[PDB]
């Protein structure tokens, strides 16, 4: 803590770039909801999509249930050519906007210093940090502005949330079902209940 | 660099102390005429203290002026003793015509005119006598004296008409006197006069009327006179019919006057008889008639207008520096009712010794006044103010300064006095008394200091014997104070010994003053600020100091020690309290002294004790007739260096010596001739007394200039087998490895660095060369060169680097060493001073501020100047070109493009919802 600065440095290119990378990142979540679309596909496909999940819910979970009634609705999806897979046949935006302002900024904010990081940095790294400067003697601590901003930009990524084909799809639906286990598993709930006692004493 | 053009450099420029003058040019236009003693001319203006034009030519006593004549438009100037003629124009300095005399010792000038005119001049050098044209400059015609080796002829006269006297006198046997006639060059009958009283008549007597001579004989306490035309034997008057006594030990004098060289003098004149008794005369053929008798009398001039003739009067008035001064018509002796200016000086000591008039034909009259110290001053006729100007001709010569920290704001002096529970609540009750300041709110006495402190008041002190105080920004003398009985060559030593960083505490600086006939030695003690003495009374010095150091240690009040080295090697240590000596009899034998004669050419080093006594601990000569000390360079005390060592090109690393007790020594020999010629440098620690190195470079003799920095040294001189400047350049490493990183003990190194030094050459020659500073010794250090011609030049360290490619490998390629220069090169454009040149640039100064991106530099000669400068481009600073414009017009943008693009969003999805 060697040198001393012009207060002015700190009034007006230290606060500014803790405040306009914040402002970026929140106007980058506005325009993202207000970009995206949403398509009105077809009748078809939700409906086959439908169909697809009440077929994984039933290899999920068909185990709480009469197994007759899993085995009959596993016979209207695998019998063959009656089962319905046997009878239907048919970054950049994040990265840029900010790559692009940096630029911008050590154009702007050139010549001269900005701040210290308190932990010892590597050498080699230096001739990037500083970027207007010919002294080519400072250790590296001593920055300029551009690693402030990228520094920002990592550290409020997380102070956001803070504040805010289709046959080949049904036949392995139907290959992925063939091999299944009814495993009624209700055959002791009976006893189980009837085991220690019956617990309510919220009345 | 308009802002820097116009914002923080300065020059001053002065011209001495007036030996001659010539006021009353035609009605006087606007100008006055001087001519110094530092051998310049100068046309200032007489409404305000400003210089038209100088004419400086050398400061060594080749062209020291002997006497000065003004014919009504232009001047005449005789230097180097009699040899030199010049004639000047007194309207723009060009000069219109010069020559040369002969040989001689140039007894007196003179300005001959025949019958109506003033067509020639004549000079007379103890041998001869020479009568040259005014416009041409070419001789007319020489005669001889015609004994011209006993006679000591002293005087000419011209009384108008016709022809010319010469007059000489042996001491106390008689005196000759001879008349030549123009435009034949013959000797005219020659009169002799026996007259064993005078001795003199170099300023004993002068012509009165028409041949008139009268001269004093205190002997018989009477006036021997002398028609000089139709009369020998010369007549004497008796000096008791009027009670005029003389004085005891007095030379009395005489003062006439001659407005016209065309008409005669006039019948009135003037009379010094004690030092403070002035006596007004007249003349007729036998009858002396006194008209007026001064007793309190300093000084006297004589004036004339177009036609009328008068005698201005000084005198003091009862005391406190008041002094008065009168006109009074010569040819009565009735003073004029009106024109009694009255003034005073602000100085205890301090008297005119000398006084010129300017008249005008309203009537007016406007006096120059050459006081003592050396100040000039130009008094109207006026009443409310009556000093029109006023010119401080002693900073013409200036010998040692320094520059010094202003005092504080409130604001940080309440912060120190901030400074359990008290602890806490002394915290709190600080803090609330910054709020309410801060609640309210929203020059010699208040001066205070900014951030990044650039002000940096000044101390100069001077040959004459009167310290300043200035600011260094538009430079104007605050304060002043003068110190008597100071010979013309003395030695000064100035020590700062309390800053201003301790509120309640005051300054404090010390100065210390020789007297280079008796030895002896002085200490003044005072306060930068104000100017003022202190409460506590310096120590009285019996015997002849030496030599004198500072030691940084303290005493319990924030002070330095200065220890002080008698010639019987006995200390004295000024603050001389009990806490101090417990300290000394802790730590002394880390203390050492070294002194150096160059008489006999001999070093030696000296040791502390338990008490303060000294006991011889190295010594060391050198013979004085093949070497000739020249001088002696030490480190600055006050510098900090960053890096202990040089990143090498793979990634290694070159330690380097510092060596903090080291020192310089330069020597050059006694057998000049170009061929056998040769300079001599010699490194020695101080504590033991070894060579480092010990280094010649023959052909080689010039005055040199040297430079002793960190770990490296610069030396120039001038090569005698080329014919050339040159410059030298050595470094000094250790090594690879580091030996005691911690503590250099001095008294533990055996090994010895490895020296690397170079030399290159230089086009032009040499002034006053210094260094950069800054603390923390971060940015790239340049060196200051005074030029000849009055530019500085900033030259970069990095260029003149010992190990330089020579036809580069790869490692020096990678190392941008930038292989050995030719010719290191000038050019304007890294000139500090564009047209604020200094003329002869005896010496630099460079201190450091609190920014350590700028220095502050002095240039100290003949006329001031001062500046900052940026080696390192000024990175700590905003940009002195910010837009604060455009980052005013950004946010709001973003802020309002926020609010619309969360107002615009909210609502498409409302709207998706509710389709
Ligand atoms: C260092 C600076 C960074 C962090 C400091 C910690 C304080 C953070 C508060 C500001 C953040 C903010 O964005 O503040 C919004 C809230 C609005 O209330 P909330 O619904 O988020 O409550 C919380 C309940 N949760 C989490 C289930 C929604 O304000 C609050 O509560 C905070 C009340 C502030 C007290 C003064
Ligand atoms: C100064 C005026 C500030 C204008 C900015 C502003 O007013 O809007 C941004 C936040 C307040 O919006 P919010 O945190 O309540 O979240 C809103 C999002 N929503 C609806 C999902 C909860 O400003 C803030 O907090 C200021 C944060 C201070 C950092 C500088
Ligand atoms: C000394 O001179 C100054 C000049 O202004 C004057 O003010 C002061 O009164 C004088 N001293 C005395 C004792 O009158
Ligand atoms: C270094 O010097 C210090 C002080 O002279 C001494 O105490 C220490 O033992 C030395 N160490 C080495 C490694 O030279
Ligand atoms: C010095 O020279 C510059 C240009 O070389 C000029 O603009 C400036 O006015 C000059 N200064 C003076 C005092 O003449």
């Amino acid at each position: 803590p060697e040198l001393l600065l012009d207060s002015n440095i700190r009034l007006w290119v230290v606060l500014p770039i803790v405040i306009i990378t914040f402002f970026v990142g929140m106007i980058r979540h506005y325009v993202s909801i207000l970009l995206q679309s949403d398509k009105k596909l077809t009748q078809e496909q939700v409906s086959d999509s439908q169909v697809l999940i009440r077929s994984r819910v039933l290899r999920e979970n068909g185990k709480y249930i009469p197994k007759q009634s899993f085995l009959t609705r596993k016979y209207y999806f695998n019998n063959p050519e009656d089962g319905f897979f046997k009878k239907t046949k048919r970054n950049v935006t994040n990265v840029l906007p900010m790559i692009l302002i940096g630029g911008w900024i050590n154009m702007t904010f050139s010549g001269f210093v900005t701040t210290k990081v308190p932990f010892p940095l590597t050498l080699r790294f230096k001739p990037m940090l500083q970027q207007g400067i010919e002294l080519l003697t400072l250790d590296a601590s001593w920055v300029s502005s551009a690693s402030w901003y990228f520094l920002n930009v990592f550290g409020l990524r997380s102070i956001y949330s803070l504040i805010l084909d289709t046959n080949k799809a049904f036949k392995t639906e139907w290959e992925a079902l063939e091999l299944t286990d009814h495993q009624w598993a209700l055959d002791d709930v009976e006893e189980e209940l009837m085991a220690k006692d019956l617990h309510f004493e919220g009345m | 660099y308009e802002d820097q053009v116009g914002k923080f450099d300065w020059r001053q420029q002065y011209v001495g102390k007036v030996k001659f003058a010539s006021l009353e040019f035609s009605p006087g236009s606007k100008k006055l005429v001087v001519a110094t003693e530092k051998n310049v001319i100068a046309a200032l203006n007489s409404r305000t203290g400003e210089i038209l034009w100088r004419h400086v030519d050398k400061g060594t006593a080749e062209g020291a002026v002997d006497a000065m004549l003004l014919h009504g438009q232009d001047v005449i100037t005789v230097s180097n003793g009699g040899r030199i003629m010049r004639s000047w124009e007194t309207n723009i300095g060009g000069l219109n015509w010069e020559i040369t005399l002969d040989s001689g010792s140039f007894q007196a000038l003179g300005l001959v005119g025949l019958q109506e005119s003033v067509r020639y001049i004549a000079v007379l050098k103890k041998t001869t006598l020479a009568l040259h044209h005014l416009s041409s400059g070419h001789l007319k015609w020489v005669e001889h004296l015609p004994e011209s080796d006993s006679i000591h002829y002293q005087m000419v006269y011209s009384y108008g008409s016709g022809v010319v006297w010469a007059l000489g006198v042996v001491p106390f046997s008689h005196v000759n006197i001879v008349k030549f006639n123009v435009e034949d060059g013959e000797i005219v009958q020659q009169v002799r006069v026996s007259t064993p009283w005078l001795q003199h008549l170099s300023g004993a007597c002068g012509v009165v009327d028409e041949a008139v001579l009268v001269c004093p004989d205190p002997s018989s306490r009477s006036l021997q006179t002398l028609a000089l035309e139709t009369e020998w034997e010369l007549r004497q008057i008796p000096l008791q019919s009027l009670d005029l006594e003389f004085g005891s030990g007095f030379q009395p004098r005489v003062l006439p006057t001659q407005p016209n060289p065309v008409d005669a003098s006039r019948a009135q004149f003037f009379l010094h008889l004690s030092p403070s008794h002035y006596a007004l005369l007249q003349y007729h053929y036998g009858t002396l008639s006194l008209l007026k008798n001064f007793p309190q009398t300093a000084l006297v001039s004589f004036a004339t207008t177009g036609e009328k003739t008068v005698a201005a009067v000084m005198a003091c008035r009862n005391f406190n520096q008041t002094y008065t001064i009168n006109l009074y018509l010569v040819e009565t002796g009735r003073r004029l009712l009106d024109t009694t200016i009255t003034f005073s000086l602000e100085q205890s000591g301090t008297r005119p010794e000398r006084l010129y008039i300017q008249v005008f034909l309203k009537v007016g009259y406007r006096a120059l006044v050459q006081t003592e110290d050396h100040l000039l001053l130009f008094l109207q006729q006026l009443a409310g103010k009556v000093v029109l100007w006023s010119r401080e001709e002693s900073l013409a010569e200036v010998v040692c300064l320094e520059m010094v920290d202003l005092p504080l704001t409130g604001a940080q002096a309440e912060l120190e006095g901030e400074f359990l529970l008290g602890m806490f609540l002394k915290r709190l009750s600080s803090q609330l008394i910054l709020l309410q300041a801060w609640t309210s709110h929203l020059n010699i006495d208040t001066l205070a200091r900014d951030e990044f402190n650039l002000q940096k008041m000044m101390v100069m002190v001077t040959a004459s014997g009167k310290l300043f105080g200035i600011e260094s920004s538009s430079g104007t003398i605050l304060w002043k104070q003068y110190l008597p009985n100071v010979k013309p060559d003395s030695s000064f030593k100035l020590m700062v010994q309390r800053t201003t960083a301790h509120f309640p505490h005051p300054p404090q600086c010390t100065l210390l003053v020789k007297d280079k006939e008796s030895g002896m030695s002085s200490l003044y003690v005072f306060n930068p600020i104000f100017g003022k003495w202190s409460q506590v009374a310096p120590p009285v010095l019996k015997r002849p100091i030496l030599q004198s150091l500072l030691l940084p240690v303290m005493d319990q009040d924030y002070a330095k020690v200065l220890l002080l080295i008698d010639d019987e090697y006995k200390v004295t240590a000024f603050p001389a309290t009990r806490n101090v000596l417990r300290q000394l009899h802790e730590l002394a034998p880390s203390i050492f002294f070294y002194l150096v004669d160059a008489e006999q050419g001999r070093l030696c080093g000296y040791r502390l004790r338990k008490d303060l006594t000294t006991e011889l601990s190295w010594e060391l000569t050198i013979p004085p007739e093949v070497q000739r000390i020249v001088k002696v360079k030490g480190k600055r005390s006050s510098e900090h260096v960053h890096s202990q060592g040089r990143v090498m090109g793979d990634r290694s690393v070159l330690y380097k010596s510092l060596n903090p007790n080291l020192l310089a020594v330069v020597t050059e020999s006694t057998d000049a001739h170009h061929e056998r010629t040769f300079i001599g440098i010699f490194l020695i620690d101080g504590v033991t007394g070894r060579i480092i190195h010990s280094s010649v470079q023959k052909k080689a003799k010039g005055p040199v200039h040297i430079v002793h920095s960190e770990n490296w040294v610069v030396y120039q001189y001038w090569n005698t087998k080329a014919r050339r400047n040159e410059f030298t350049v050595l470094e000094l490493y250790e090594g690879t490895e580091q030996y005691n990183a911690t503590a250099f003990s001095s008294l533990d190194r055996p090994q010895l660095p490895q020296v690397l030094q170079q030399s290159y050459i230089f086009p032009s020659s040499i002034s006053a060369m210094e260094a950069t500073i800054t603390e923390r010794g971060i940015t790239s250090r340049h060196l200051l060169i005074g030029l000849p011609s009055g530019a500085i030049l900033s030259l970069p360290k990095a260029l003149l680097d010992p190990r330089r490619p020579e036809i580069p490998t790869e490692q020096s390629r990678e190392e941008n060493l930038i292989p050995y220069s030719p010719d290191v090169q000038i050019h304007a454009e890294r000139f500090i001073n564009y047209n604020q040149t200094v003329s002869r640039m005896r010496g630099i100064y460079t201190a450091p501020s609190g920014l350590e991106s700028t220095c502050l530099v002095v240039a100290y000669g003949l006329d001031i100047y001062q500046t900052r400068v940026y080696p390192s481009k000024q990175f700590d600073v905003l940009k002195d070109d910010y837009d604060y414009v455009l980052i005013s017009s950004v946010l709001f943008g973003l802020v309002f493009a926020t609010m619309i693009t969360k107002r615009l969003a909210q609502v498409k999805l409302l709207n998706r919802a509710w389709r």
